[PDB]
């Protein structure tokens, strides 16, 4: 006690005279991994197809954010900005001084104090979450239920007209007496015994725990306008904000690329997943309940009519609209039409992707259905709030829901060298795939090993061995994994066979990467959350971890050849990253493969003096982009003006 | 009047420090060394050849019980490593592939362990951590288990973890008989979750041979407390751990006899005379 | 042209050009500098050449004003707290109030000796509007527009 | 539309004390409990401004349309009961249309799966809309409480439809894709056949596509109006065979009608191989935006 006392509350204190604070870095351009080394290609650039752009809208926002809280589990100093701005805590007001706002509030915030009094609040509007209402209605209005009740009693009315009176009891006349009333100028029914009336009790199942998009999320501080917003649908909605996204990411406009090529080369083939399950829904309540609804919203419900809106306000492109349905696999089966339309020449660039959405309905069909994890059952056995989905764990026992998608650009590699545009991968190859006759529907799909029969003949084998990818340069697979426990051990056998059938050598590791852990499954909008990460990941050289993994699951052990990573591995110029692969195992046997390259195979196909003008063009165009973000972000000049 | 009884008889917290926690939904099984090992082994081309012969016969040793997919990923290292020119690392991954290959158990061969009251840095703790070194099957209590305590004990078991080792972990009361009666049941007969359409075997069936308990009390002093907590700390040493050595002694007893099972007692000049008292009895 | 919002965006080159040529003259446009140019070409509208012969603050300080010397220590700050990597902690600075600040020419070349970004790293879009309302403020009016 | 308010006595059934308590779980504020032993249950009783929704469904009558014929049994082609029972009638009538087609060229699909290998089979019939007649009837069991299956809304999808012909008919591993451009699903389903065909993915595609109105969608189109109107048609004295008529002076929207079909592709090498009788040739096909 006497010598703990000493030297304890006698601990001197001493500060920096210069003491000044720290202040959010302005935006510097991308510094990416020191790329991997091979030989000049013989291939041409007219026979390369690059993913060119590329943004998402999920549970965490844009991809930036999303691959922040992936890799590093807290978010930079621009992340916390960029979300506390999109979800409503700041606005940019010059009034009193010009700086940013708070929202309820109103004080002039300082840079140094963002992330220190905005971190925690970001951090739980975000996130795999508890279902949180955002429609400002009453939640009693859809869920199925039973009454039956049969009423032999009087009916108090209304002042109707006697017409409306008559064109009531058109149907009732047999099982009632009619009265009149001069009073109120209409008539009474009342109807005997046998009559029932529909009395709708609307119960409710609480804490559904899914993958919202952020609590918040107001799209018309991106430029987007308000009757914009309350007349069109959302999904719409969030498909320009996408899009606008990934131009100004990748720093275009689609006028510049209306300046290098003619209209009919320019397609969008973004088939949304089941198109408008809120706006139906909507249709119906607003049908029964009298509400105002517009009178062509049955037209224009359609899911193509989203990328049509896309096409007739933004990219005003001729070319061939093609809107794919397959519920899990929207965005795969449009990456590889848009691929081998530009196989064809049909077209230059193609805008792909896909969007979803999670509604009340499918909530409750998904709980009839019973593949999803149940809340009590999870709770049941001690799993906190962001961690239900555990791909690859001994407790999983069905997959989170998550709403968004998002859209990714194709272009050929010719507008690629011309305009100098930033690769940002080499998709070499892109199909998919059937499962053939199983009458037993809880028997599973297996029929994507297609793509490797014949060995080193098999033409995924053919496509890498033209990009100079060998067998064992294929690092990384980004698994499906929708934390079931019937698609993972299966998976994990394809994935087996595809290595062998490509003849991997012995103990040869696959980095095996799973995010829907992360995010969450957005039904058909995952294939571009899996190649928007995929993307970083031969970008920047690291590995994410599967933070809800606890124990692996034991059947899983006969995989020769799989790593599942725990904690970021931070492969500088110590291993490097070549290849990838995704799988998406639709719904209702539909599969889908595509590859990825790293994008120094698109540096490595062109000549010498060509490559180094691409360069500088290219980290031009991405520090632009960038900062035109943050001009955005800070003062106005707001992005998607419309003329 | 029953219970202001209680509150003059025996505290007026009584019902929350006696409160039964346990529940057998919320076990945790921790028996994955594959997949921790094959991560070790692509840390272990991260990490620089200079901090190598800092850790060199520990790093041999850790990689003793694994598996032939363990063996031949380190043979795969060892090649490029050699391609590469890494000197100390090729045998360093030779040797990690000749020591997985045996498959002799170890020291702690099927010794069932139970170990009550095992902290963040405590000797309990080094004590499962030993056993799982061996090489042992460790049943660990705890108070409440939440997301810090899950992080440790998965930290631990994939820091000292070997040849066939695992680790269980359950919450459970150590001043409830109620929760070692139903937890000498759970490590009695097996658990078998049933879903649905199927079922999903679980935990075998267990009979220990060692018991461990290290059982800490309770840590709170802002209760003026002394009076109760002088003879509930006394409960919680004695009778729960003599009820403990019942029931685990009971749980073999007609199906494995001259199986015995085999205790270690703690004793920690006033605080040894009170262990002493707490053993002659 | 002056009140007339959509006047000056009309003829804005014609304005900087009659600005140029007069003695009180405008910048570049603020948001494409680099932070190098930004503190040289305020060091050059300021004090130019040493060349003034007209109610100095004092003989052997430049600086026609406290104001513009604190101005110009509050750039430096901001330049400091920007471009080091880091968004959180105090750090310690340079600057601490001499000849070394006295001296403009030496000031800058210590700022680009330890952080050699500042000849390529633009304005941050926020760094604007602190500009303008840092030359607005309460004191001897400034060499510029 | 219909809002009334009631401030009177409800008259109950037999409900458990459970049941009755998670009825007035939303209840308390706006009424009296009272408790019924002789029928073990409780009583609501609500105040004013407590509205019930007293469903009054009206009746627009007599629209013209394109239906199927009337007693279309497809169990008469060999679809058996419990199949037309539990899946939807689209995929019924894609069934039809498919055993239809290849048994009006005359194939198996074992005959194409003896000369080439099952991953160059494709299936691209991308149906319509997807079950409008399926969702509605979801629904309307939902609220009338008639024990609907509970996996018709995983098995409700739109590629769930040439799903279920793969997995019952054609038994191809190869390439499915579903479009969906809701009056072009056969065209783009087409186009997408034949540049894979061009490619080198496939040699024998299935493509297609089906439709159907509903309720649901002849009110939503009513309300669109772009179709024609049965009053304005009868005001101008036109028979009931004779609405769609294009290009003439008295035309006045479209009649819409439910149904489709399938097509096959096939290379060029597998006709001259199996002998196989060509119905056309393509020469081109593509799709477009505006």
């Amino acid at each position: 006690r006497e010598q703990m006392s000493a030297a304890a509350a006698v601990d001197e204190d001493a500060e920096a005279p210069g003491a000044i604070a720290a202040l959010p870095s302005p935006p510097r351009g991308f510094t990416p991994a020191p790329p991997p080394q091979w030989d000049d290609l013989d291939v041409d650039p007219a026979d390369l197809v690059v993913i060119v752009g590329g943004a998402e809208i999920g549970p965490y926002g844009s991809s930036r954010t999303r691959f922040e809280m992936e890799v590093e589990n807290e978010l930079s100093a621009a992340g916390v900005l960029e979300l506390a701005w999109t979800t409503g805590l700041i606005r940019w007001e010059d009034d009193p001084q010009p700086g940013w706002y708070d929202t309820e509030s109103g004080e002039m915030v300082d840079e140094s104090e963002l992330v220190q009094r905005y971190h925690d609040a970001v951090v739980q509007r975000v996130g795999i979450r508890e279902f949180v209402d955002d429609g400002a209605i009453d939640p009693d209005h859809a869920s199925p239920l039973l009454v039956s009740v049969f009423l032999e009693k009087d009916f108090a009315f209304v002042v109707s007209s006697e017409a409306d009176a008559r064109a009531f009891v058109e149907f009732d006349p047999e099982h009632t007496v009619i009265r009149p009333v001069p009073d109120s100028t209409d008539w009474q029914v009342i109807r005997k015994a046998g009559t029932e009336i529909r009395v709708p009790r609307k119960t409710k199942l609480s804490r559904v725990v899914g993958g919202q998009i952020p609590t918040g999320f107001d799209p018309t501080v991106w430029g987007i306008s308000a009757d914009m917003a309350g007349s069109i649908d959302r999904l719409a909605v969030w498909n320009m904000v996408a899009t606008v996204d990934a131009f100004l990411s990748s720093g275009f406009s689609p006028a510049e690329v209306m300046r290098y090529v003619h209209p009919s080369l320019v397609a969008n083939t973004q088939g949304t997943g089941m198109g408008g399950g809120t706006s139906m829904q909507t249709m119906y309540h607003g049908n029964l309940l009298g509400r105002n609804k517009p009178n062509d919203i049955f037209q224009e419900v359609l899911p193509n009519i989203i990328a049509a809106h896309v096409v007739q306000s933004y990219v005003g492109s001729y070319g061939a609209m093609i809107h794919p349905v397959a519920a899990c696999a929207t965005a795969a089966v449009s990456v590889e039409e848009g691929v081998d339309k530009i196989r064809l020449g049909k077209a230059q660039l193609v805008v792909a992707g896909g969007l979803d959405d999670l509604t009340l309905e499918g909530i409750i069909g998904f709980g009839d259905m019973a593949a999803t994890a149940d809340t009590s059952m999870m709770c049941g056995r001690g799993i906190h709030d962001s961690k239900f989905s555990r791909p690859n764990d001994r407790r999983r026992l069905g997959f989170v829901e998550a709403q968004g998608g998002g859209t990714i650009l194709l272009a050929r590699g010719d507008l690629a060298l011309r305009m100098g545009l930033p690769v940002l991968a080499v998709v070499a190859f892109a199909q998919s795939f059937g499962d053939g006759v199983h009458t037993s529907i809880p028997a599973p799909g297996l029929g994507a090993l297609g793509a490797g029969r014949g060995g080193k003949d098999s033409p995924l084998a053919r496509a890498l061995a033209k990009l100079g990818v060998a067998a064992d340069d294929v690092a990384v697979i980004s698994k499906h994994d929708t934390s079931t426990l019937a698609n993972d051990p299966n998976e994990t056998e394809l994935h087996e066979r595809l290595a062998d059938a490509l003849g991997r050598s012995e103990g040869a590791p696959l980095f095996v990467v799973s995010q829907k852990s992360l995010t969450g499954h957005a039904k058909g909008g995952a294939a571009v959350f899996q190649m928007m990460g995929l993307c970083q990941i031969l970008r920047d050289g690291v590995i994410p971890p599967n933070r809800s993994l606890d124990c692996v699951d034991d059947e899983l052990a006969g995989s020769a050849h799989f790593v599942w990573v725990r904690d970021t591995l931070r492969l500088g110029g110590k291993f490097p990253l070549k290849a990838g692969m995704l799988t998406s195992l639709g719904f209702g046997h539909v599969s889908g493969l595509v590859a990825l390259v790293h994008p120094q195979a698109f540096i490595a196909s062109l000549d010498p003096a060509q490559r180094a003008d691409y360069q500088r063009r290219a980290d031009a165009r991405l520090l632009a982009g960038q900062r035109r973000l943050a001009s955005a972000i800070a003062g106005g000049a707001p992005m998607y003006q419309r003329p | 009047e029953l219970i202001d009884l209680v509150t003059a008889e025996l505290g007026a917290d009584w019902p929350r420090l006696v409160a039964p926690v346990f529940d057998p939904k919320k076990a945790v099984v921790f028996d994955d060394r594959w997949a921790s090992a094959r991560e070790d082994l692509v840390k272990l081309w991260l990490t620089d050849e200079g901090d190598i012969d800092a850790d060199w016969p520990r790093l041999a040793e850790r990689f003793e019980g694994a598996g032939h997919v363990v063996a031949t990923q380190a043979t795969w290292w060892q090649g490029k490593s050699l391609a590469a020119g890494r000197q100390i690392h090729a045998s360093l991954y030779g040797r990690i592939a000749a020591g997985a290959e045996n498959p002799e158990p170890g020291r702690y061969g099927g010794e069932v362990a139970v170990v009550t009251g095992a902290s963040k840095g405590s000797i309990a703790a080094s004590v499962v951590a030993r056993l799982l070194d061996g090489g042992a099957t460790v049943i660990a209590t705890t108070s409440k288990l939440d997301e810090e305590r899950l992080a440790f004990y998965r930290t631990l078991y994939r820091d000292h973890a070997r040849y066939g080792a695992a680790l269980w972990l359950v919450a459970a009361n150590m001043a409830s008989y109620s929760d070692v009666d139903a937890l000498v049941e759970w490590i009695g007969t097996e658990q078998t979750e049933s879903l649905g359409p199927q079922s999903i075997h679980i935990k075998d069936a267990q009979t220990p041979t060692l018991l461990f308990p290290f059982a800490a009390p309770r840590v709170v002093g802002d209760l003026s407390e002394a009076g109760s907590r002088a003879e509930m700390e006394m409960k919680v040493l004695l009778w729960a751990v003599q009820r403990l050595i019942g029931g685990l002694s009971t749980i073999g007893a007609e199906r494995d006899i001259a199986s015995r099972l085999h205790v270690v007692l703690p004793g920690s000049d006033g605080a040894y005379g009170e262990a002493k008292s707490a053993l002659d009895a | 042209v002056a009140g007339d919002a959509e006047a000056v965006a009309e003829r804005r080159d014609e304005i900087i050009a009659a600005m140029a040529k007069t003695a009180k003259p405008y910048f570049g446009d603020v948001a494409d500098m680099t932070y190098l140019q930004w503190l040289r070409r305020y060091v050059e509208l300021a004090i130019g050449e040493g060349n003034s012969t007209a109610d100095t603050a004092s003989v052997g300080s430049p600086w026609l004003a406290d104001t513009w010397r604190d101005r110009f220590e509050q750039m430096l700050q901001r330049a400091e707290a920007r471009l080091h990597p880091q968004d959180f902690g105090p750090i310690q600075t340079l600057f601490t109030d001499a000849g070394l600040l006295d001296n403009p020419q030496q000031a800058i070349a210590a700022l680009l000796a330890r952080y050699p970004d500042a000849e390529t790293v633009q304005l941050h879009p926020a760094d604007v509007p602190f500009f303008v309302t840092l030359c607005k403020t309460l004191g001897k009016p400034v060499n510029f527009v």
